């Protein structure tokens, strides 16, 4: 379990690649991401902004990064 | 009093503002916001601390390829939150668009293909206008005033460019770039800076490479701050400064009443 | 449960499928792999989606 | 699950397999009948199938009387 | 243990049949009267069988105090 | 796009003398929902009532003067239909409704219920019809817009000084009952209230300049539309149109588009 | 969280909770548990917790 | 476990005024008193206790460095 | 008249970010462009007229001395 | 007084939509029509005549 | 000077009888009509004579425009 | 003195009119009015209590009354 | 003016009847008036604070005065 | 008149008496008095924060006091 979410995140992160988090009301929220936990993960805006996980739903790479 | 002058400069390449000593000049120019499109570079080669202005935040992001082109933004004061693309190909691939979000109002940068290479280029400059208009529509609908500071590529009347005769076939005064441009500022009710300011003529932005037309000042007013009607009244002044001219287009410099903050 | 056999089939056959999420915006293209967690769609961009807000995933095609 | 009245519920309609009409939160409604469920997923055969999730639905509506 | 309220509130509502209207997380209101309940489910008998998921359950108000 | 207007005339003639045919033309629009013609089919065939580049279709009651509704659409619906098996809606040809692809739109003509009592019983038993058919209308797949003048507002928020009003027609305890539970239990929506929980919005006030001047308005037009399309509401608007029709037109857009 | 809403229930303050819808309930904690808060105000007008948004009292405890 | 807690108990200690925004979007404002693993408590005239449940993402007003 | 007129004058001239107090409890924030013998002008982004008797305490985060 | 007149007259020559705050908190944004030394009209739904001893705080939308 | 203009719209409020909804600083809501008015007391008529200071009161609302 | 506010008050003592006075708080006072002068009344009842004139927010007769 | 606000609280300090006094924001003050002025005044209570006159809402005295 | 304000004011900043000012609004602002005049009093704390006058209910000096 949770063995798939862990290194594709672990990979985005270390690539530092432009990710575009839609809500689940429809906002953007591009940025890169600082790092991530349980329930959380810190992205790395002007202000570096804390999201949870729960409002999360999408997760799409500006550019396409392989596995 | 409450002063904001925005500066933009299509530096056409930020290697070669470096090396002119666009930095110093705007590092000089100390004011609220500092626009360079085309960067023709990486995001990476943006990351030298040389670009970099002392008191500002250098967002930039960079087109599929770094010589494609590339908008980088200073701002004086840290944005509320700085976003990219536009959901077209022909901008999220090109990085031809960012903005960076205050409050009350989002400054952001357009970055219109030149059109003027090949007819592809013109024909995607057509497809990105199309999009561009939809995304003013569609976009605009959601409360808020924005500041688009974007160089179109387009001259919109003859006052805005000389010897127009010869510029009819000239991408920049071609009728359907004419009749977009007037669209958008008429019949959606959008207007501009400079020339609500001051309805002066020979007043230029680009110029070609040729050193005879800058010498007789043949010379294109391609950029335009296009900005909701509501921020229009709370605009003081525009300004087109004749100096050694640092890039293809000059530097468009502009005051207005309202003060960002975050 | 029957989400992971539903999940691997559509994977095996790489039917095209339509996802609907919480919201409503209609997703499409095909599932390259999947957990318990989240799911990573083969999409030209792979946009990955957690588990906790999903509505139904359909295929295109019978 | 400690009481489970959904489970009577959903093991009749899909023993009789009669029409139903899942509604979802966001708004849209999905007509078919239950093949099979188990905690988080519930299947309508509709053409094809479709795997609505659990916490997704809003009310379930069977257009058929069952009696119980 | 979890449903030490909620489980004798909806078991006086059933007993009594008092017309309850749910109000959902969506804003729909649903009324009608509660026919039975479990942990996350509850029966609402009215000109159709309806079987609303207490987990999008917002409010529910019964139209006589209980 | 997808547009949607209501402008109950009441009288297509005072509609055309007030300027209503030269604003719809003006006004873009993929369907209009003009009700209470107040004359026959043959009438609603002059090319006058025909706006350009749009379709023309119109149902009219066995009396000219007792009511009759016409439906305008910008490309050729999949089909028409009107009538609905009672008396009280074929009798007057109080519903007519047009066929779309994946949705079908609908014009409804409520009476008003405020001449007299024979009127509001004439109200209540097209309204128990009328959710009986609906009730009939469940699982149908065919998502619908019942756009309409229902001659009954909801909620406080839809009408000032309610409490004046309480015992007068149109807000009376039965008809809201009645509509509440085509709204809530059967998981039909609105569109305006969705999008813009906004109070003061009225359609229909007294023509009298005093109630005008002080704004007595009563909202009867709503766009009862399936929960399938609640998701794709775009914006609702009331304009105050300088006494055109007693029932303000009511424009709405919607996310989704139209199809053959 | 026990704590807070049970000083809130006890000390009988006035109580606006704001749901995940948006709504804005008014009324008085009557009775809370886990999963279920009953609102006293006219009505017992029950309040599920994973519904709850913001509790806003209409003075500091 | 290993991220949001050391960052809301810096958010606490430093009081850095946060602004949060729910689920739905809508804007609040308030400093972070104390934490809890279901909620929170926003100080911001009147204490207003918000449900994580309900948190979008906690936006700092002041860039913030963990420990 | 004696202690106003030299405090307000201070506190314009040096510009100092004053947190002014309303009679209910809320603490406003911004700067002050001019005072009148009634009532007081404080700008927090655009300019916004506060009434004397409104105000219950001005407090300058700054420490200033009288003339 | 000198600096109150000019620009309450400048609010509404511009057409600067007020919002005035009362002690109690609530909150009432209209356009002014006419003020006194005592009243302060603000255009709403109707003419709210608003007394000038019970405003807090004047925040204009410009 | 002091009474240029709440007086004569008083006046015409009362010839007018339009109903008013008068809302007092503490936020509470009378109604009735303003049968007579001087300098410093107002006395409103309804189903019980009510005296109203006007050093308390917030708005006065009627029920329609009044020129 | 004052054109109704000075009779009114007479009047209201002339016939010993049970009077409610509400306090701009929202509290209230039994008793009837034993005298008044400016800034100052006078209550009769248990205890020979005064309140303050600018304190009071509405004097509602128990009985209609006229001037 | 102060025609009888004057004799009263003069006559209350004579007698120095114990009186209670009631402010706008509902806090409770107790002691007895040892002097005043035409605007503050001075308590008897241990610690003899100046009270406002402008935040005061009702004096009751613990024993009727003339 | 203002015969027993004048040297109350005087007394409590001569000797320099921490005094907690409970506010109408219900908060108690503690420390000594800088100075006074007309409707204005400073304060002697962590900062020269400005009173008013209309703003106050009760002076406390706490420590005994005499005049």
């Amino acid at each position: 379990g949770h063995s798939l979410q862990d290194p594709y995140l672990n990979t985005l992160r270390k690539e530092r690649v432009p990710v575009s988090i839609y809500l689940v009301n429809g906002i953007k929220l591009q940025g890169q991401i600082e790092s991530f936990d349980q329930f959380v993960i810190l992205l790395k805006n002007t202000v570096s902004q804390m999201v949870y996980k729960h409002a999360i739903s999408t997760v799409v790479p500006s550019r396409p990064v392989r596995l | 009093g409450p002063a904001m002058r925005i500066i933009s400069v299509n530096v056409n390449g930020i290697q070669a503002a470096a090396e002119r000593g666009l930095l110093s000049w705007l590092q000089a120019q100390n004011a609220d916001v500092i626009c360079l499109q085309d960067t023709r570079a990486s995001a990476f080669d943006l990351d030298d601390p040389s670009f970099q202005l002392d008191g500002y935040f250098l967002y930039a992001c960079d087109a599929e390829l770094p010589e494609q082109g590339g908008v980088a933004l200073y701002s004086r004061l840290q944005p509320k939150a700085v976003i990219s693309g536009l959901g077209f190909e022909t901008a999220d691939r090109y990085g031809r668009y960012l903005q960076a979000d205050f409050d009350k109002v989002s400054i952001a940068t357009l970055l219109l293909p030149s059109g003027q290479s090949g007819d592809e280029s013109l024909n995607q400059k057509f497809k990105f206008m199309d999009d561009f208009t939809h995304y003013l529509s569609k976009q605009r609908r959601k409360r808020r005033e924005y500041i688009y500071c974007g160089s179109l590529y387009v001259a919109h009347q003859k006052m805005d460019v000389k010897n127009w005769r010869e510029c009819q076939q000239m991408p920049g005064f071609l009728a359907p770039e004419r009749a977009w441009l007037d669209e958008v500022f008429g019949n959606l009710g959008y207007a501009d800076a400079l020339r609500e300011v001051s309805r002066e003529g020979d007043q230029f932005s680009w110029w070609p490479d040729s050193e005879q037309a800058e010498m007789l000042n043949l010379g294109w007013r391609f950029d335009y701050q296009v900005l909701t009607p509501g921020l229009r009244r709370f605009v003081r002044n525009a300004k087109l400064p004749r100096q050694p001219r640092f890039s293809q287009h000059a530097p468009l410099i502009v005051d207005y009443d309202w003060q960002l903050s975050i």
